[PDB]
């Protein structure tokens, strides 16, 4: 276990995590409010 | 101990023989443990009484109500009648439950710990004189037939049991089977033997998919899905 | 040897040398093994089984001197002399001030036994639980048979009146009515006549007390304690 | 199926065919079971996973399965040396054999009339698919006409 | 295709088969007593394209595997 | 040494998991607790699924049998959008906050006793909400918190073979419940009826009301 999250904060696979994460955020983010060209708040 | 259940059959190690008829069978290993072992003797001694009761109360009805199937004798539709009190088997049901819980509860209180339920509650004086577990005697034994050749006797008695027993297994399984009596199914394979045996008769069901008690429902079985 | 719930069990070990009455060695959960917690029970028990022998005695008479009122409906069938709130506000003040006097007295011994008005007075030195003195006039007999006699006969008006209540549910008369009706018939009255479970069927009696009631206006959810959990 | 050629039991011998029982829902089924063949399938796999893993673990660590408890029948699991002889109380209940010389003649009975048995269960699983009926049944029209009813004079009508 | 068939029919009974390819009606006899011209009508060799789909005749790709595998147990 | 989730095959995991904790029967077998560290975390939260799928079966379980005696009661699968219907005043956002600050208060109370022990019975609360300790060895804190707010009958104190044993029935019946919500929450996605309604299904008629005859399980059939 200690070796195995030892892995999960390899830059390999924490860097790949983060993208995804960051990616499905901004994705989501599209889903919901979309086609906004300004940030009209 | 001497003759085993098998010609050839090794006689376990705590099978020595110290406990009455005891033909050094118990080919599952279950009386491996002292304290199973005490429980399991118990057990026996009950269910080969009951069973004697049982086999006794099955013969001589019959003998003596040929016409009435032991099977359905149960039905309340078949219950003889001695007063006019209305029938219900919810209220037979209580008489027996009560009285059975308070005999049954004292045996088990004996069987926790041996001599310890032996006198009666209200004139502490008056003790069973219990030389083993499951023999309680005393006025359990009010005729005195004890005191003598007490192992010879002990294996007359749990020798009857486990024939009772098998034979209940018998009485069981011939009721669903063919829908008789038991010395009727006697007489009945005494006549044409060649086509009245288990053969033909087993995978037939002699009992309804289920009975109704005044209303309540019983689904019923058979022992085996033969039909 | 001694006085068991069960003859021919041993006591468990709080309960082995009691000092308490009516020991006979039960509490097979093992509540009792604390020391505090076996005194604040004990008490707990005692008002238990004084309020409930008061509850059944009272039950038992107004049965036998008004046999047509419901002893369990009655709260809302009988006609105050005064109002409902008024009287449930009276009740809360009076119950407060003696039930917390009682309790603090348990929680510390020489503490409510001087009488606030009068300087005086006070009660004299108790064991908790048996205050005595202006509590208890007349003794008739020795203090310890009777409290185990009062201890028995409380056991006894407890499990009365849960049967009560019961009876009361599915029966719904009262005690020595529905005594009479099970005198007429024994066999046909008890609770395994009227109730059965078998896999594949399971027959159940009504709740006679109906699902709700009426009360000046309000309904009180007065249905049946806990109605398809009934055999 | 021998015993519904011999009329004793209540089945056609074109149905109590050993692959027409179920086991094979396309081949044909005996939908007379008291319980569908799945549920049973269930329950099969349930006792023969505890039959079969504890064997497993008795092959791994010869002596254990008699250490913990298991109704008390944790007795006649102790096994042996050889896995595949434990003959305790249980599986030696006639206590045969009580001659290494006996039990090795014995041992090699078993083994002989295994392997037969191995090319019986093959065999009759090949005419079952080569022939559509029992094994039995093709015994039988063998021994009626040998020279026609055979394994090249079937090559023709295989699973027809 | 909703009517065809389901392959395990065509495979378990030479009825079907024998419906569509007629040798299939003499079973595996042929194959054993090296009469194997009579699987003429499913192992031949045509080349070319089939002319409803563009593709090589199936009969013909089926010879081909047979041939091809004998070699190469061969 | 105790009984194993598998008799023989002591390649159980390393002695981190001995006949130690409560409940422990050396299965472990994908190493998700090894360290010592993600092992107390472990324990704290078998513990504390335990108890919270003991409270949710048992009010599955008795919602169910009102729902059965014709109680103005809806099963436990929609029981959250009967209520929302005949309660039309209340807010889903709003209830479902409420219940996020409110459970949130006393989960960061538990929260700030894993991380220091002893730390949460001070201050506010008395001393009681310290913890008695338990598992690895520490004398605070823990999954078992004693007092006479939490244990009020004294059911653990006094006697250490009886809270051995009530610990014992703690946990055995709290891992017997979660596998019987999984059980509601399966059978619920196969059938579409209650619990207790499956099981009289069933015992009216124990066969052909099996998992095969659901035709979920066995998809094809
Ligand atoms: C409820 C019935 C019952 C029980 C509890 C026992 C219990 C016992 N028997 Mg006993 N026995 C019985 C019935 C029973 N027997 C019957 C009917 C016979 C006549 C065949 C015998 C003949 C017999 C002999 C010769 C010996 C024993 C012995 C023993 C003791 C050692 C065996 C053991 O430890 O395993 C415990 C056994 C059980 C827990 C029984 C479980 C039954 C399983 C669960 C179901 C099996 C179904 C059964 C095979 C179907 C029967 C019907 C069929 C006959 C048609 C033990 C105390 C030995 C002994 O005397 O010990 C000192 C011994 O020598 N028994
Ligand atoms: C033929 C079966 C049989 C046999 C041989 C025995 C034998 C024995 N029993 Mg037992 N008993 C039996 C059946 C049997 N019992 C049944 C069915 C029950 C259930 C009611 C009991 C319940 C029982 C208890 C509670 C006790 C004994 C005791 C004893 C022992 C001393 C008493 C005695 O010697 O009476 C001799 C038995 C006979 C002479 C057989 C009687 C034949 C009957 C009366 C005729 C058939 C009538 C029938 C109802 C129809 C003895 C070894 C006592 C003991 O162990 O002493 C310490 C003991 O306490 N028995
Ligand atoms: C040896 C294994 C075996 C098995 C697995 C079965 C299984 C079955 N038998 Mg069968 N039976 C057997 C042996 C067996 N039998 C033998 C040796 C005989 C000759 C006496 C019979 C005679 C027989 C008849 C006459 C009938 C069945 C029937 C049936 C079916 C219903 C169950 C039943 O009630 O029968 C009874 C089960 C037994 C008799 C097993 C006891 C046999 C040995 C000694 C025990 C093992 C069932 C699938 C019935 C059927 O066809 O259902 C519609 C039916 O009518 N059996
Ligand atoms: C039959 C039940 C019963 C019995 C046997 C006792 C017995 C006892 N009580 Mg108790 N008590 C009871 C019911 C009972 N009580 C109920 C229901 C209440 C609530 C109102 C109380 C409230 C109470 C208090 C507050 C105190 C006692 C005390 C005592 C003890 C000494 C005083 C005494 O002897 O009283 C006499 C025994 C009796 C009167 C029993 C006779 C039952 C009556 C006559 C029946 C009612 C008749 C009615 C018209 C119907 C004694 C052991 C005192 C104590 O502990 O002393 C230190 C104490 O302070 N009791
Ligand atoms: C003809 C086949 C055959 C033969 C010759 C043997 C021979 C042997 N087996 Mg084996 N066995 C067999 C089939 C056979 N087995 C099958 C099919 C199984 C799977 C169920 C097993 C499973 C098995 C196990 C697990 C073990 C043995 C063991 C043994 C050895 C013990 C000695 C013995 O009892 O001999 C056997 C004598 C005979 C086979 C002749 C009898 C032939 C009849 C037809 C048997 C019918 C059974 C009977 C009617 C059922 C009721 C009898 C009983 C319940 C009262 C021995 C060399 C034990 C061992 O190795 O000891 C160390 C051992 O542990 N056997
Ligand atoms: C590995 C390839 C393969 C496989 C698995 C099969 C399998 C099968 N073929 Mg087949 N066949 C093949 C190649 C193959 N064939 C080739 C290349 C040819 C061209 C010569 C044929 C020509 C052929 C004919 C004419 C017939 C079959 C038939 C059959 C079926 C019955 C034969 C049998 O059951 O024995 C199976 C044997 C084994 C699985 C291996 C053990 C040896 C069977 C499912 C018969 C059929 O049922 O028609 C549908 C039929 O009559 N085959
Ligand atoms: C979330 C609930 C939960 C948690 C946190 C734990 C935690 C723990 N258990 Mg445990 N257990 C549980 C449920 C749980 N259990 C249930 C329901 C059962 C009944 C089968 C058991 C039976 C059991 C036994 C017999 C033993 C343990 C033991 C242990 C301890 C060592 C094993 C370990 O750390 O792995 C950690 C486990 C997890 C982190 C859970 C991960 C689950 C994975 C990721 C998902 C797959 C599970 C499930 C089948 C998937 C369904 C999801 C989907 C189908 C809806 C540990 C503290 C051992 C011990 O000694 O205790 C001290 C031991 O002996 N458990
Ligand atoms: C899914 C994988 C999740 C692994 C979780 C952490 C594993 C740590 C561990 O098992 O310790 C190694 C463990 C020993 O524990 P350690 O001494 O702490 O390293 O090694 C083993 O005994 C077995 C290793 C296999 C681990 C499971 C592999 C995945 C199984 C499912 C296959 C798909
Ligand atoms: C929390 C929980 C249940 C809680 C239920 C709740 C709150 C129910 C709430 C409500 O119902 C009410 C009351 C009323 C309803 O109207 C509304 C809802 C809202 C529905 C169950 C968890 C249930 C959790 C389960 C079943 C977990 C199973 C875990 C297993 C089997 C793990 C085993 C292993 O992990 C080990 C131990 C070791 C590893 O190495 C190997 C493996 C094999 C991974
Ligand atoms: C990390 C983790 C968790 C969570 C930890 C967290 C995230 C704690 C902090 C939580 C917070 C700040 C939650 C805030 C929640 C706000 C919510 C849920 C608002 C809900 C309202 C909705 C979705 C909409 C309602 C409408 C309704 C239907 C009617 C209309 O008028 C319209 C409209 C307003 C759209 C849990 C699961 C709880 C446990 C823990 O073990 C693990
Ligand atoms: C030994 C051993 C050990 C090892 O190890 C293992 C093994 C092998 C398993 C084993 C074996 C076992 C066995 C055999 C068992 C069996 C048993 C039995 C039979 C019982 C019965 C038993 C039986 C019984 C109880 C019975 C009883 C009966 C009765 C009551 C009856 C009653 C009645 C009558 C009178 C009449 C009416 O009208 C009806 C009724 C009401 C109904």
């Amino acid at each position: 276990m200690k070796d195995f999250t030892t892995y999960l904060s390899t830059a390999p696979v924490l860097t790949l995590l983060s993208v995804t994460v960051v990616a499905g955020l901004l994705i989501e983010i599209n889903r919901f409010f979309p086609d906004a060209l300004i940030a009209a708040f | 101990q001497r003759k085993l259940w098998f010609p050839g059959v090794a006689a376990p190690g705590y099978l020595d023989g110290s406990m009455a008829g005891d033909r050094g069978f118990d080919p599952m290993g279950l009386g491996a443990n002292p304290k199973m072992m005490t429980w399991y003797r118990q057990a026996e001694l009950q269910n080969g009484r009951w069973a004697m009761l049982g086999v006794a109360g099955i013969l001589g009805q019959e003998i003596i109500n040929p016409a009435q199937w032991w099977y359905t004798a149960g039905m309340p539709e078949n219950l003889p009648r001695f007063d006019s009190q209305p029938v219900n088997m919810g209220g037979i049901l209580a008489w027996e439950f009560i009285l059975m819980h308070f005999v049954e509860v004292r045996r088990w209180q004996d069987i926790r710990k041996k001599d310890s339920v032996n006198a009666d509650p209200f004139n502490p004086n008056l003790k069973v004189p219990n030389p083993e577990l499951g023999y309680p005697g005393g006025p359990f034994d009010p005729l005195g037939f004890s005191k003598g050749n007490f192992k010879e006797a002990q294996t007359k008695e749990i020798k009857n049991g486990r024939l009772a027993m098998v034979a209940f297994a018998a009485f069981t399984i011939q009721a669903q089977a063919t829908g008789k009596g038991p010395l009727q199914n006697l007489t009945d394979h005494l006549s044409a033997p060649f086509s009245n045996n288990w053969t033909t008769n087993i995978g037939h069901c002699m009992v309804p998919t289920s009975v109704d008690v005044q209303g309540l429902t019983i689904p019923l079985s058979c022992l085996w899905p033969g039909q | 040897a001694r006085a068991n719930w069960l003859p021919g069990s041993d006591f468990p070990a709080h309960l082995e040398n009691c000092k308490l009455p009516g020991c006979y060695g039960f509490d097979p959960l093992g509540l009792g093994a604390n020391e505090e917690r076996l005194a604040w029970f004990a008490e707990s028990e005692r008002v238990h089984c004084r309020w409930a022998m008061l509850g059944v005695a009272g039950i038992l008479v107004q049965e036998i001197v008004k046999p047509d009122v419901f002893w369990y409906t009655s709260g809302a069938t009988v006609e105050l002399p005064f109002d409902i709130t008024g009287l449930l506000a009276f009740e809360l003040f009076v119950m407060h001030w003696v039930e917390s006097r009682r309790g603090y007295d348990i929680k510390k011994p020489g503490s409510m036994d001087q009488d606030p008005i009068f300087s005086n007075f006070k009660l004299p030195a108790h064991e908790p639980g048996y205050p005595g003195g202006i509590f208890a006039p007349f003794v008739p007999g020795s203090l310890e048979e009777l409290k185990v006699k009062e201890i028995k006969n409380g056991r006894l008006a407890m499990l009365a009146f849960i049967g009560f209540t019961m009876a009361a549910q599915v029966t719904g008369k009262n005690p020595l009515a529905a005594l009479r009706e099970h005198l007429d018939n024994p066999l046909g009255t008890t609770i395994f006549s009227k109730a059965v479970v078998v896999p594949g069927q399971a027959v159940v009696p009504p709740c006679a007390i109906p699902d709700t009631i009426e009360f000046q206006g309000i309904t009180i959810p007065a249905g049946c304690f806990l109605h398809s959990l009934w055999p | 199926e021998i015993l519904a050629t011999a009329g004793l039991i209540p089945a056609t011998p074109e149905e109590a065919v050993w692959f027409r029982s179920g086991v094979i829902p396309p081949a044909g089924q005996y939908g007379k079971y008291w319980m569908d063949p799945y549920s049973l399938f269930w329950i099969e796999a349930i006792l023969m996973n505890f039959a079969e893993l504890k064997r497993w673990q008795d092959f791994k660590e010869p002596g254990s399965q008699s250490k913990q408890y298991f109704l008390g029948l944790e007795a006649v699991f102790g096994g042996s040396g050889n896995p595949a002889y434990p003959g305790g109380q249980w599986f030696n209940m006639l206590n045969l054999g009580k001659t290494p010389e006996e039990m090795k003649k014995l041992q090699t009975n078993e083994i002989r009339n295994g392997r037969l048995a191995m090319i019986a269960c093959l065999g009759c699983a090949a005419q079952g698919v080569m022939t559509q009926k029992g094994p039995f049944a093709n015994l039988l029209e063998h021994l009626a006409d040998p020279v026609s009813n055979n394994l090249l004079g079937n090559l023709a009508t295989i699973l027809k | 295709p909703k009517e065809i068939p389901l392959p395990h029919e065509f495979t378990l009974n030479p009825e079907l088969m024998a419906q569509l390819y007629p040798s299939f009606s003499k079973g595996l006899a042929p194959f054993f007593t090296l009469d194997w011209a009579q699987y003429s009508d499913f192992l031949t060799f045509q080349g070319g394209l089939n002319p409803v789909t563009g593709g090589l005749w199936l009969t013909d790709t089926v010879h081909h595997h047979l041939a091809i595998a004998v070699l190469f147990l061969i | 040494v105790r009984e194993l989730w598998f008799p023989g095959n002591k390649e159980v995991v390393p002695d981190y998991l001995d006949g130690s904790l409560v409940g422990d029967h050396g299965f472990d077998p994908l190493g998700l607790g090894s360290s010592p560290e993600q092992l107390s975390w472990n324990v704290h939260a078998e513990i504390f699924h335990g108890r919270l799928a003991m409270t949710g079966v048992a009010g599955i379980l008795l919602t169910s049998l009102l729902h059965k005696g014709g109680a103005d009661v809806p099963e436990w699968f929609e029981a959250g959008r009967v209520y929302l219907d005949r309660n039309p005043n209340v807010d889903f956002g709003a209830l479902l906050f409420s219940t996020i600050v409110m459970s949130g208060f006393v989960e960061f109370k538990r929260l700030n006793d894993i991380r220091n022990p002893g730390s949460q019975g001070s201050g506010i609360l008395p001393e009681d909400f310290k913890g008695v300790g338990g598992p690895q060895g520490r004398t605070v804190g823990g999954p078992y918190v004693g007092g006479r707010y939490f244990d009020p009958m004294g059911l653990c104190r006094g006697s250490p073979e009886q809270t051995l044993k009530y610990k014992w029935n703690e946990i055995r019946n709290g891992r017997l419940a979660m596998m019987a919500f999984l059980g509601f929450a399966a059978q619920y996605a196969a059938t579409g009826k209650g619990p207790i309604d499956n099981l009289v299904d069933h015992v009216a008629d124990p066969f052909h009301t099996t998992f095969v005859h659901n035709g979920v399980s066995v998809p094809f059939i």
